[PDB]
């Protein structure tokens, strides 16, 4: 199934820009007028090896489904060792939700639409400029897994920002982040 | 088909008109752009890689990310830069407005007159402040910053609501929809104007 392919490509792409846009470096990638090897939906994003890895064993051959949401934990450990977290990065399905769909690029590109809005949303919460500012008296850390969401750890008014979604013949595909917005110990 | 129009509106110093308007520009066109088309005589197509940039404002607390574009950034530097001229010249209440209009160039099998059809328009209003001390300027800095937060984020749900996008075209019609004239990148047509209201 060339749509599995899909959704697999852009959940472990989505888990890259996450990570990329908290390693405290501005990310600067060339375009190609002739396609590139193994870039996906038409962006050029590198791929950290490491980052790969996590994505890959939290997957563990599954694609998100009802009850199993691919989560990206960012936080926040000071030099003292406590620990506060920042935000959750939510990949979810809905359930034989469809829509009777057209030719493949369509989908395809409407996923790369979605990456595209996650490209800008993860400048314009609150953790970019922390990360932007981290190295010293604190470091962001990363956090992969596949299951369950659960939004505790965020303190009192965390807020919700849908990034967007991407209906497809087996069902709903949502990218969400649940952010802290109020620095506490 | 029916054309969507968005309204967005910043108030700022005059020294940060130019980069927040880049901000708002450049995240519509990263959302309205796609790899150069190459089309073999069967009709099929190959889609080329666009790249990403982040930019750092110098002016207001915020960044960015445009398409890796020169020629595009070019242009879009220009033209802010001419409004941003024409704002502070007018000699009014400093207020003014961009607009970026996508279009397609009407087909023959199309009802209508205009020969360029709109089907998306983004209008940024800007209200210019002055301010008196360096303690203001530091403190809009931030308030800048995180009003073009909560700006990117509108963009992004708003482009979730809009359902419509131009048919991909053939070869033959590809300069119907896109604004092939680039290196890099394959921008929607599209044109950029400017108002001064007041």
């Amino acid at each position: 199934s060339d749509l599995d392919k899909f959704i697999k490509f852009f959940a472990l792409k989505t888990v890259q820009v996450i990570v990329q846009a908290r390693l405290g470096e501005k990310i600067c990638t060339r375009s190609s007028s002739s396609p590139t090897g193994s870039d996906w939906f038409n962006l050029a994003i590198k791929d950290i090896p490491e980052v790969t890895h996590e994505a890959k064993k939290a997957l563990a051959g599954q694609l998100p489904a009802v009850g199993r949401s691919m989560c990206v934990e960012i936080s926040l450990k000071t030099s003292e060792g406590d620990s506060m977290e920042l935000e959750i990065w939510c990949l979810e399905m809905n359930e034989k939700c469809d829509k009777e769909i057209k030719v493949s690029y369509t989908v395809y590109n409407r996923l790369s639409l979605l990456l595209k809005s996650l490209l800008a949303i993860t400048r314009v919460t609150p953790a970019y400029r922390l990360s932007r500012k981290q190295g010293h008296e604190y470091v962001i850390l990363y956090r992969i897994y596949f299951g369950e969401v659960q939004l505790s750890g965020l303190g009192e008014g965390f807020q919700t920002v849908r990034v967007g979604t991407v209906g497809t013949p087996v069902g709903t595909i949502t990218l969400s982040c649940a952010y802290r917005i109020n620095l506490a110990f | 088909m029916n054309c969507r129009s968005e309204v967005l509106e910043v108030s700022v110093e005059g020294r940060q008109v130019e980069e927040a308007m880049l901000a708002v520009l450049h995240t519509v066109l990263l959302h309205r752009s796609t790899g150069k088309f190459h089309y073999k005589k069967e009709g099929t197509y190959s889609i080329g890689t666009v790249g990403t940039q982040d930019v750092d404002c110098d002016f207001i607390d915020f960044t960015y990310v445009r398409v890796s574009s020169e020629e595009l950034d070019r242009a879009l530097r220009k033209v802010v830069g001419e409004f941003k001229d024409a704002l502070r010249n007018s000699g009014g209440d400093g207020l003014g407005q961009m607009s970026l209009e996508f279009y397609q160039k009407k087909k023959s099998r199309w009802p209508f007159s205009d020969e360029c059809i709109p089907w998306e328009v983004w209008t940024v209003k800007v209200h210019v402040v002055a301010l008196a001390t360096e303690q203001e300027r530091q403190i809009c800095r931030e308030k800048v910053g995180e009003k073009l937060c909560e700006k990117i984020i509108n963009i992004v749900e708003v482009m979730n609501r809009h359902e419509y996008l131009p048919k991909m075209p053939t070869q033959s019609e590809v300069d119907n929809v896109f604004d092939t004239g680039l290196r890099d990148v394959q921008p929607y047509l599209y044109k950029i104007s400017f108002q001064i209201t007041d």
